[PDB]
């Protein structure tokens, strides 16, 4: 979930 | 140590509140006894507020809020209201976030001052670089202080080359003096001089330098110049004691390429190194995108594994919308959001960006650019009443998919399906899923 939410936070331009 | 410092931002939302911290970005969720709570700091000092909710501090409930190094001492001016009257326009704004359903207001601002640039890069996904309309600093100014005062978190200068805008150290100085969270990013090859003492002596404002590669045969094929002028003014702003950061596009880089940029900006003490996807959804990008996204988390992997085994330090970062589809490991029916999180990951155009284009238009997303609809004016409007009533940000946020896969998909209620601005290109848009998806 801290993964998760590291590629999450990078999800976007 | 009297009101809610200014490198702290505290919102009201349908659940309560917001709290993040303009240095890192960390984020609070707060319940309603904290969030009005802190809405009365904010609009009243804690005096007023404490003695308010003294049976709430008695009770331990604001045990947390009061324990946060999130006071100070300011030069604002308090509420002329009465604290009940505050306390009243408190509740009537969560309940008119319930009704609406959204968050308050964006957290990234981007504004393009100027479409005008004196470069052309073949990966850049504006249609033209040329503007002779551009605004004066003094507009922008009313635009930024709306944005701050709804609790915009930063502020994005763009272009448009923003250093070849003509009022841009206005511009900068009027953010410096808003202390608003700012960024700035150039091309860097004309930037003025007065423009670099600027930021180098800013607190609020980080610039960014666009540069693709060391290899100078490359960077020349991509940018149409010289990677010298952005080397150079990254040494300068360490030498300094600046800090600078760094974004490149993925375009056609090689491995070795990319970790020649890693050492530099190890070396030159770079304070963020970010590869970008190449990003085709305003469809007036030149170069052909050699890469997805699955092959931005292998760069990834492959950039992190170096530092890490070289035992060096690079805040490195790959960033792309949709790039959790290259992570299948990671998504799970299990995943659960809280009411924050659900609307701010994913498509940021849904409730957490808004971006202005020179001639004033206001769009959820750059990728609007190709999109044929009107578009409303933000020297003529308030971005608060745009942000509520405007029709392209409703078609976004109420898009929903149709697509089996996605209706089972961990992440449905972030993605939906893929890009809104690529979906309605296609011809059953609610059945279509977004090619750029990896899973
Ligand atoms: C999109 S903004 C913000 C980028 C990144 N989020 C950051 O932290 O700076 C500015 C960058 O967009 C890059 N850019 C230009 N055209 C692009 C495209 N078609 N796809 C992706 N990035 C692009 C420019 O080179 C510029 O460095
Ligand atoms: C669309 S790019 C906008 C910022 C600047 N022209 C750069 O490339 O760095
Ligand atoms: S410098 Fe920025 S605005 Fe100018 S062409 Fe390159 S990417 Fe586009
Ligand atoms: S495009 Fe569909 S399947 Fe892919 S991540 Fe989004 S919702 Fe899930
Ligand atoms: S509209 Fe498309 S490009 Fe813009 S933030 Fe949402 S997913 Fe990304």
């Amino acid at each position: 979930s801290k993964e998760l939410e590291k590629v999450l936070e990078s999800s976007a331009m | 140590m009297r009101t809610i410092s200014e490198d702290i931002l505290f919102r009201l939302e349908k659940f309560g509140g917001i709290l993040i911290n303009k240095t890192n970005f960390e984020r609070i969720e707060l319940d309603e006894t904290e969030a009005f709570f802190l809405y009365l700091v904010q609009n009243h000092g804690i005096e007023i507020a404490t003695s308010f909710f003294k049976k709430e501090i008695e009770m331990g409930k604001l045990e947390r809020a009061l324990s946060l190094n999130i006071y100070s001492d300011n030069n604002i001016e308090d509420s002329l209201n009465n604290p009940y009257e505050t306390l009243q326009n408190a509740r009537k704004h969560v309940a008119k976030l319930k009704k609406h359903n959204i968050l308050s207001f964006p957290l990234e601002l981007v504004i393009y001052p100027s479409m005008y640039c004196d470069l052309k890069c073949g990966f850049c996904f504006l249609a033209n670089r040329e503007d002779r309309n551009a605004k004066p600093a003094k507009d922008w100014e009313r635009i930024l202080r709306q944005a701050k005062d709804n609790g915009v978190l930063s502020v994005s200068i763009l272009g448009g080359e923003p250093t070849r805008y003509f009022d841009i150290d206005n511009l900068l100085i009027a953010c410096e003096e808003l202390k608003i969270k700012t960024t700035i990013t150039t091309n860097a090859q004309l930037i003025k001089k007065s423009t670099v003492e600027i930021l180098a002596k800013s607190k609020y404002i980080t610039p960014v330098l666009s540069l693709q590669t060391l290899d100078s045969k490359l960077n020349f094929e991509l940018m149409g110049v010289r990677p010298d002028r952005q080397i150079k003014l990254a040494k300068y702003f360490n030498e300094v004691g600046k800090k600078c950061r760094i974004n490149a596009v993925y375009t056609k880089q090689s491995y070795e390429q990319i970790i020649e940029l890693v050492d530099f900006c190890i070396e030159n003490k770079i304070d963020r190194f970010s590869v970008a996807n190449y990003s085709e959804v305003t469809g007036y990008t030149k170069i052909k995108k050699k890469y997805d996204l699955a092959d931005l988390r292998r760069l990834n992997e492959y950039v992190t594994d170096y530092i890490t085994q070289r035992e060096a330090n690079l805040n490195f970062a790959t960033e792309g919308c949709h790039l959790f589809t290259a992570y299948p490991e990671l998504i799970n029916n299990s995943i659960e959001f809280s009411e924050f999180d659900e609307m701010y990951y994913g498509c940021r155009a849904k409730y957490t960006k808004m971006e202005i284009m020179s001639n004033g238009d206001i769009l959820p997303c750059i990728a609007f650019l190709g999109v044929n609809q009107t578009k409303q004016n933000a020297f003529e409007k308030d971005l608060l009443d745009v942000w509520y009533d405007d029709p392209l940000y409703g078609g976004i946020r109420s898009f929903r998919t149709k697509n089996s896969k996605c209706l089972s998909c961990g992440l449905l209620k972030i993605c939906e399906g893929g890009c809104y601005v690529n979906l309605i290109k296609e011809k059953s848009p609610e059945y279509f899923r977004d090619s750029v998806c990896q899973l």
